[PDB]
RNA sequence: UAGGUAGUAGGUUUAUUAAGAGUUAAACCUAGCCAACGAUCCAUAAUCGAUAAUGAAAGUUAGAACGAUCACGUUGACUCUGAAAUAUAGUCAAUAUCUAUAAGAUACAGCAGUGAGGAAUAUUGGACAAUGAUCGAAAGAUUGAUCCAGUUACUUAUUAGGAUGAUAUAUAUAUAUAUAUAAAUUGAUUAAAAAUAAAAUCCAUAAAUAAUUAAAAUAAUGAUAUUAAUUACCAUAUAUUUAUAUGGAUAUAUAUAUAUUUUAAUAGUCCUGACUAAUAUUUGUGCCAGCAGUCGCGGUAACACAAAGAGGGCG
């Protein structure tokens, strides 16, 4: 049994009772107003918890289940408030134990309804710089760096890439003041990556799961007969898991044509075996089907493959 | 051109965007019909260079993946190439100046070489 | 794509990919998605409603169905908690350029990000793209024009008249404060219609020296000394599959988002059952 | 599309790759040995049994396999010119060059094929 | 239930009219079964299941039949091992996926 | 063929050009067809607001 | 690169006359300027307002002149007095009947 | 359709053929051969894929499009040349039109196009620039193959605008600004909404307007073609796409101080009793009018007919 259910707040709020014929207000709108609190001459909803941006390295994610829908704090003191029988705000009579006692994991949980989604940590600029130095000047391998710090090798490579770009921008004097301020605000919002804290370090033994492993097999070996990971891999007809992890961590004749002064382009002739080279005859035209193949050019133009 | 067996370009791809299929075919059979042997491909639209690259002085390339040994064999048994195909072959370095007609016949900038 | 219409209504508590105030409120007051007292089909429908509202509202249904992959992805740690496999149903959309840009926080919304890249501001490995359906490979940089990023994450730049009105009230408040201090700089808005330099010359508070409330650099497309967006905190969710640098506004797409024993990297505001129901629906096209 | 999975998901077909040497060579010794070995009889037999006759007009055995002497083939298809130095005129020279090139290519092709097999 | 997510073997069980067929499933592959079966699995903690009902599809009898199949038609690997006097390894687990 | 004619008002004589489609009038036995109503001498059903394409009705155009 | 006017055709008009295919009545669209004719390309000719076939022919004859190949009015192909291969059998019979 | 078969089944020979064979022709023998695991006979149908559809798959369906194979070029037979033809050739006949009326000519299943049939399927287009094909020693000639554009939502795909946004006045290094008057649409008087929807505000981008320059093609030739693309007042000259400095373009105050084309936004259609997603309600009709894939709905309280409101799909 499903109806069309208008999405009112699960939490309790001051509903409409009666009101002046002309105003035409809705209960949802009223609930939204209450959530927001009073709006300034400027436009700012100051009394709302979630209006201002945190400067704490502690993300101010939402806890509607904990505070029971009452989002309004006093801006200077960050102390909670409610909507009383009069239109004026004031402090609550009973204090909330839910907001006072909160876990580590739930502070890094942006949405209340999904426990699995968590925020990734932000690297401190000094740490990034040190990583960049290690890879370039000291000349260490990326795997060693990853082990030291607790990042993944692709992540490390990405960081390195970004550092060099940042440096180039600084040289050119492109990093504006407004951009810097934004970067600082973003840094302040997110929690910092600690290289010593074991719970914060990224798990470096994550291999991706193939098809053959997922399909379950069972073997009736003798009660005493041993059967290790290697044996299992052999049965499945794969390389061992350790070897794949290690791998993850770590010709043809080409001619160029002569270029005369007048002609505008070269002719690159690559070799290719007959029975493997051409555009095949009687292939499936996929252009009028919805599984049609759309690629992209070297110049970022969209091209039908 | 003359012959029964002929090395020529069969057209493939879409409108306003041709790719070519270097084949050896019968003279009588159609242009885009199934041939004796496909030797290679040829996209006539050259690889587009970047503005910086253009400023530097780097020419575009026309990609021509091609079974060299097979093509040579076909030439040997006497399969006459078309006007465009023969030019392509000459450019590659299979065929000599001998095949160059009077219209084709200018200082060279870059010389040919095999690479890997 | 599918036209934007009533995306942030309250009577449908649909949680879109945006930083909008109405969207925030919808997120706040939804709680869970109720799947109790429903048939299997009804549950699947409600999942579809909620999950697709967040994940690709601009996409047409048929188009989405075509792109939708059954084969989800995961990683074995080989060293406990249960991996949430079926949170990966909308992993394929993060591969998109538009979604990746949104995750990076180079746009306020997915729609906005899409608009930005159509207008030719994003680049990916240098070359500029004008195609939201472009898909990142692992290792690909992407880079939005910094002004547009600032506009996305910054406040709305006020109109001149509005800014002047705001200034007037601030001035009055200041005057009231100095009077109160004494106990224990006026402007006429009707005259000063649209002379910005004149207004600047007139104004002199401690917290703004000349510039009107909303216009320190009128030529820039955002608020004054750049400050953040009005409700930026509850949506600033720093992703795993992107590496970001907010100084230059570059971002490396380092991974296709994947599910671990603890968590999924597909950032969604929905519990796993909802995502399972959605998957069930989209396997069979709602058969 | 369903039946393409037999052929490695290859939509469209190529024409069959055309053998450069169209019979087994003399240098392929193992094939020759196989051909010339005593043909079996009984259940899994090939020819006619010694005692049993064969139809009047028909041949008893199968025809013999013509093994290509590759050098001989080269000589026949691609003979070098006996009149070695008779060459004047531009067009004639061009023709001669073309001939030489064709000799080179077909020679190489055959020899390569022989080696390759 | 195997790995706290699916049944052990591919079971094929008859309860009165309904002929049940319930295949085991690789992890991530969801519940892909009759709506009654799905409902029962959600409550009983089965994440992964394939299967199909033949003959009668009487909702009540499905519900009764499927729980009977779960309790009765299933044998845990350990029980089988004990009965036969043999090791009964799960290859995927040994591999570490 | 015995064809049904849907809608409130029907303009059909003893010679009218009419197009037939394969529906079925369920209560009338032995009539397994519908005259499609926008086309032919059969005119579109008048003052139809809902479900206009199901009958002949054009869009009123304010 | 501009070439010199020869003794046989020293003028643009003379060149046009030589090449033929109704290349006359084209002395107004470009005046008798030798350099002008030779340097000009296809797009320019199109803008001026010449035909496609005429444009093609002129450029070819210019090219021939540059390479010093013999320019002359190689006329376009003509159907037989009787008819095209297909229509001949009937046409010929009709002609016979008339005569 | 239950018996069929008499060159039929087999043997021996001769002719014909490049060549086997009752394949034809001739001669002489033996009595066979096929068939209820479907013969003979009749009906229908061009065949197929590494093509298309659908399915978990085995399969099933299509045989438009791409490609491979066949057969035919109004109908039937025969002949000639030829390696190969019962040739879209020729001969004679058959059917139906043309004049020129003749031991005539034509047959659009080549491209356009017309009339008809039909529920239903396009321009009496442009170019040989490309890729092929035929003729030619070459020059270059021909090319309704072909390549291009035209019509047609038949199919697919990309775009088809984002961010902010619930009132209006009047009064008076801080900051929860606070009062007062006025107004406030369709519903409805509270979980009954329509509605962040509008309107406003900030910000672009398309198109336009100018300038420039590809690529398909080079020895030269570009139908497509107001070409794609790029720049926004143009150029050069440094660094590492951005930034600054020059050269000239320009115009008002009094050569050098601030500027630098312009600029938007617009969706249908089906549905809301259950199967089946759609709870904000109300009016009209009264087993009639009508609806209906299925079960059913309509007899004054119709969630099913006909509508308004609100809502749900797909787009
Ligand atoms: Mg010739
Ligand atoms: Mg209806
Ligand atoms: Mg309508
Ligand atoms: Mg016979
Ligand atoms: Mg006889
Ligand atoms: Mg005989
Ligand atoms: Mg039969
Ligand atoms: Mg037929
Ligand atoms: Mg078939
Ligand atoms: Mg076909
Ligand atoms: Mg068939
Ligand atoms: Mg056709
Ligand atoms: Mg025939
Ligand atoms: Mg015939
Ligand atoms: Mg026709
Ligand atoms: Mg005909
Ligand atoms: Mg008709
Ligand atoms: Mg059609
Ligand atoms: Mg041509
Ligand atoms: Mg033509
Ligand atoms: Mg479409
Ligand atoms: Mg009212
Ligand atoms: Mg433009
Ligand atoms: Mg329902
Ligand atoms: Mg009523
Ligand atoms: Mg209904
Ligand atoms: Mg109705
Ligand atoms: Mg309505």
């Amino acid at each position: 049994f499903s109806r069309r259910r208008i999405a009112y707040p699960f939490y309790p709020f001051k509903k409409l009772g009666r009101q002046h014929p002309k105003k035409h207000d809705t209960n949802l709108k009223t609930a939204m107003r209450q959530f927001l609190g009073p709006k300034n001459y400027k436009g700012e909803y100051v009394m709302n918890k979630y209006f201002t941006v945190p400067t704490n390295h502690v993300p101010n994610y939402i806890k509607p289940d904990l505070e029971r829908g009452q989002s309004l704090e006093h801006p200077v003191t960050k102390k909670p408030l409610q909507l009383r029988y009069d239109g004026t705000l004031g402090p609550p009579p009973v204090e909330n134990k839910r907001l006072q006692n909160i876990f580590k994991d739930r502070l890094l949980q942006p949405f209340p309804s999904n426990p699995h989604c968590k925020t990734n940590y932000v690297l401190s600029p000094q740490l990034k710089q040190s990583i960049f130095e290690e890879i370039t000047v000291e000349g260490l391998s990326a795997q060693q760096v990853s082990q030291k710090y607790g990042l993944k090798i692709p992540r490390v490579e990405a960081i390195v890439k970004l550092v060099s770009v940042e440096n180039s921008w600084n040289r050119r004097n492109r990093v504006s003041s407004d951009l810097k301020t934004m970067d600082e605000t973003l840094y302040r919002m997110f929690p910092v990556f600690d290289s010593d804290a074991s719970f914060k370090r990224e798990n470096l033994s994550e291999i991706p799961v193939p098809q053959k492993t997922l399909a379950s097999r069972f073997l009736t070996i003798a009660e005493s007969e041993p059967f290790g990971p290697v044996d299992a891999a052999h049965v499945l007809e794969l390389e061992p898991a350790v070897e794949t992890l290690r791998n993850l961590s770590t010709n043809t004749k080409v001619i160029y044509g002569e270029l005369v002064e007048g002609e505008r382009s070269q002719y690159k002739f690559t070799n290719a075996k007959v029975g493997k080279v051409g555009y095949r005859y009687g292939s499936g035209n996929r252009d009028n089907k919805k599984d049609r193949r759309i690629g992209f050019n070297k110049l970022g133009q969209m091209v039908y493959i | 051109t003359c012959g029964l067996v002929r090395i020529r370009l069969a057209r493939f791809g879409r409108k306003n965007s041709p790719v070519y299929n270097i084949v050896v075919a019968n003279s009588r059979k159609a242009r885009d019909a199934k041939p004796i042997e496909v030797l290679g491909t040829y996209v006539p639209v050259p690889s587009p260079v970047t503005k910086r690259e253009l400023k530097r002085g780097v020419v575009p390339i026309k990609d021509v993946k091609l079974d060299f040994d097979r093509t040579k064999y076909w030439i040997g048994v006497g399969a006459q190439p078309s006007e465009t195909v023969t030019k392509l072959l000459r450019k590659a370095g299979i065929l000599n100046d001998a095949w160059a007609t009077s219209k084709n016949s200018r200082k060279v900038v870059f010389e040919r070489m095999e690479t890997l | 794509p599918r036209k934007a219409n009533l995306l942030k209504s309250l009577a449908r508590g649909r949680v879109r990919t945006s930083f909008n105030k109405y969207n925030l409120f919808n997120l706040y007051k939804k709680g869970g998605v109720d799947l109790k007292s429903k048939s299997l089909y009804q549950q699947k429908w409600t999942a579809k409603q909620e999950t697709r509202a967040y994940h690709g509202e601009h996409l047409t249904e048929k188009r989405w169905q075509t792109v939708f992959k059954p084969k989800l992805d995961s990683v074995a740690q080989l060293d406990i908690k249960e991996t949430p496999f079926l949170l990966q149903t909308f992993a394929v959309l993060e591969k998109r350029l538009d979604f990746a840009l949104f995750r990076a926080m180079f746009a306020s919304s997915v729609r906005q990000a899409r608009q930005f890249i159509l207008h030719g501001n994003v680049r990916v490995n240098g070359v500029k793209i004008k195609h939201p359906s472009y898909t990142l490979k692992p290792g690909d940089m992407f880079s939005v024009k910094p002004d547009k990023v600032l506009e996305a994450l910054g406040a709305k730049k006020p109109s001149f008249q509005e800014a002047l009105k705001i200034d007037k009230t601030q001035i009055v408040l200041w005057n009231k404060y100095v009077k109160e201090a004494k106990t224990e700089d006026p402007i006429k808005l009707s005259e000063l219609e649209g002379d910005e330099p004149k207004a600047r010359k007139l104004i002199n508070l401690p917290w703004q020296k000349n510039y009107v409330y909303g216009r320190q650099d009128p030529k820039k497309p955002f608020f004054t000394p750049w400050k953040p967006r009005p409700f930026l905190s509850p949506f600033a969710i720093l992703p795993h599959h992107l590496e970001i640098s907010f100084k230059t506004c570059h971002a490396v797409y380092l991974r296709d988002p994947v599910a671990r024993p603890g968590q999924s990297e597909v950032i969604s505001p929905f519990d796993v059952p909802v995502h399972e129901r959605a998957y069930m629906y989209y396997l069979r096209n709602g058969k | 599309g369903k039946g393409a999975a037999k052929y490695g998901f290859k939509s469209g077909v190529f024409p069959t790759t055309r053998s450069i040497l169209k019979s087994p060579t003399t240098k392929q010794t193992d094939i020759i040995n196989k051909v010339k070995s005593p043909k079996p009889k009984g259940v899994l037999g090939i020819g006619y049994a010694k005692g049993v006759k064969h139809p009047k007009g028909s041949h008893r055995l199968s025809p013999k396999v013509n093994f290509i002497d590759v050098d001989n083939l080269i000589a026949k298809t691609v003979a070098e010119p006996q009149s070695i130095k008779s060459s004047n005129g531009s067009a004639q020279k061009v023709r001669l060059q073309k001939a030489e090139l064709r000799r080179k290519f077909l020679i190489e092709a055959f020899r390569k094929e022989e080696a390759r097999l | 239930r195997y790995e706290n997510r699916t049944i052990y073997g591919d079971i094929d069980f008859r309860y009165h009219g309904v002929k049940l067929h319930l295949r085991s499933a690789k992890p991530g592959f969801g519940l892909r079964v009759n709506h009654v079966i799905f409902e029962i699995c959600e409550c009983a903690g089965i994440k992964d299941l394939s299967g199909k009902v033949y003959k009668s599809r009487n909702d009540m009898n499905i519900a009764k039949g499927t729980i009977e199949a779960f309790t009765k038609a299933q044998k845990t690997l350990d029980e089988v091992a004990l009965g036969r006097g043999k090791k009964l390894v799960d290859v995927r687990k040994v591999y570490y996926s | 063929v015995s064809a049904y004619i849907p809608g409130e008002g029907h303009d059909a004589q003893e010679h009218s050009i009419v197009y037939v489609r394969g529906g079925r009038c369920q209560d009338l036995p032995g009539v397994k067809y519908h005259v499609i109503r926008g086309a032919g001498d059969l005119s579109g059903v008048v003052n139809r607001i809902s479900s206009r394409s199901k009958y002949g009705a054009k869009k009123p155009s304010k | 690169t501009i070439p010199k006017p020869s003794d046989q055709v020293p003028d643009v008009d003379a060149f046009l006359n030589k090449i033929g295919r109704n290349c006359n009545e084209l002395k107004d669209t470009f005046e008798n300027n030798w350099n002008n004719l030779f340097q000009w390309d296809s797009k320019i000719l199109k803008e001026k307002g010449v035909n496609i076939q005429q444009r093609k022919y002129i450029l070819k004859q210019v090219h021939n002149y540059r390479n010093n190949r013999p320019i002359h009015e190689i006329k376009l192909g003509k159907k037989s007095f009787f008819g095209g291969e297909r229509k001949r059998k009937a046409f010929t019979a009709k002609w016979k009947a008339e005569n």
